[PDB]
């Protein structure tokens, strides 16, 4: 019913625990299997290197047929992530499929950290800097990672 | 019991530990085989940064569990 | 009580709400059944864009009232 | 095996005893050849002048192929030494070679006391003072040497 969602989330949790990705980690916040916390590790060779970014994840009651709600709780300087921690990733909206898993979602966000999408930006002002002065962008992103992510 | 520790160097080390080991104990052991100062170490399991005084068993870390090891940025 | 929410996809959803619900509460509920981030949502009733901290009852939104939901333009 | 490490540590101990450096001294804490204590003497012409700084040294079981673990147990005001007595010296990490010895390590730390590295600092807040107000730095370092090092 929603017992169905729970069954699926337990399954994803078991899969994660068996072999978790190196660049991210996730599990229930407390005793509510619908409410998870995640860490995304700043990628190597990025201005986010060394950062640990915390995310909130809420699974809907008819998972896996709607996507999870996922937002950054750590501040991050990125053209595809806004001040609400809201994340611009198609798989979190129109492109979700019950085939996908939470690990796939976090790996997509790791990948987004490595490779921003400045031509279809959530935050135009950051994309502008990314596109015209990548060095300043790396400066500011590094500074935020030091302020907020360690 | 054995546990794995994954890094952002993708690399995986194994540790022999007890459920009663504290997180500072685990960091001590990582210093032993990798030479990383405990104070540089952030240990993460199931989406949580692990607290130094807690035991493995407080986090339900069991045999064959995998932790993530993340190094703080530190100057010379 | 039940309220309707009309979109520019012409489409109509229903919500169970209380008069004391805030507009951010209503946006939370719309995120729940439609997956639309609250920050993308503009709610409009009787010619006014609704303010996040106000309650339904501050705007005289009653049972069977209809609100308009308009999505902001947002990039990826 | 580790009998191999012991053989090497005995050797380093014998070398030290034969001709020890003037500015430092080291040897086994007790009956465990893997656990040593050291003194570093505050250098002349430094704000550490007159201080005796105690260190702990633990040799690993596959010495000399991993570096020794070395930390200050005396509090010291320095941009490259933190509140855990942890020491920022490359030879204690990536730059260790089985060619090096414990005497070389302690001499490097003496030298570090004479010549801090404030542009690549362990403790940024101290480096800032070092770089902008060397006189205040010398004041504070002198004060700590008097509180903690004699």
């Amino acid at each position: 019913a929603g017992s169905m969602a729970l069954k699926r989330i337990h399954k994803e949790l078991n899969d994660l625990a068996r072999d978790p990705p190196a660049q991210c980690s996730a599990g229930p916040v407390g005793d509510d299997m619908f409410h998870w916390q995640a860490t995304i590790m700043g990628p190597n060779d990025s201005p986010y290197q060394g950062g640990v970014f915390f995310l909130t994840i809420h699974f809907p009651t008819d998972y896996p047929f709607k996507p999870p709600k996922v937002a950054f709780t750590t501040r991050i300087y990125h053209p595809n992530i806004n001040s609400n921690g809201s994340i611009s990733l198609d798989i979190l909206r129109s492109q979700w499929s019950p085939a996908l898993t939470i690990s796939k979602v976090l790996l997509s966000i790791c990948s987004l950290l490595c490779d921003p999408n400045p031509d279809d930006p959530l935050v135009p002002e950051i994309a502008r800097i990314y596109k015209t002065d990548r060095e300043k962008y790396n400066r500011i992103a590094r500074e935020w990672t030091q302020k907020y992510a360690m | 019991m054995q546990i794995f520790v994954k890094t952002l160097t993708g690399k995986t080390i194994t540790l022999e530990v007890e459920p009663s080991d504290t997180i500072e104990n685990v960091k001590a052991k990582i210093q032993d085989k990798e030479g990383i100062p405990p104070d540089q170490q952030r240990l993460i399991f199931a989406g949580k940064q692990l607290e130094d005084g807690r035991t493995l068993s407080d986090y339900n870390i069991q045999k064959e569990s995998t932790l993530h090891l993340v190094l703080r940025l530190r100057g010379g």
